[PDB]
């Protein structure tokens, strides 16, 4: 009885297990794509402050 | 004498009709148990290796 519950519960742990191993995949992917695009956008920011102290000081 | 004659031939029917007609298909449910544990055995051995 105690194998055919082992069994049974062994394999729904694995049946949940690659569904959430998938789901940590994509949520690091997701994280890791959002941490880029932070990147790019402060890159950007940074960029637009230097040109516009840049226009500040010419004006001046 | 001829009462244990009697009594043998009885036992011989007796056995004929059991290897006949019942020995067959207590065999196939004992075959059938053994190879039902055997079929949890194996689910359990390919859960694990899952």
């Amino acid at each position: 009885e105690a194998m055919l519950a082992k069994t049974a519960a062994d394999n729904r742990k694995s049946a949940e297990q690659v569904a959430a191993a998938q789901a940590d995949y994509e949520k690091e992917m997701a994280e890791a794509r959002a941490q880029a695009s932070a990147l790019r956008d402060e890159a950007r920011a940074a960029g637009r402050s230097v040109v516009d102290e840049k226009r500040a000081q010419a004006s001046g | 004498m001829s009462i244990f004659i009697g009594q043998l031939i009885g036992f011989a029917v007796i056995a004929f009709i059991i290897v006949k007609w019942v020995v067959p298909p207590v065999r196939t449910l004992m075959r059938n148990q053994q190879e039902a544990v055997r079929a949890a055995l194996a689910e359990s051995a390919e859960a694990a290796k899952k």
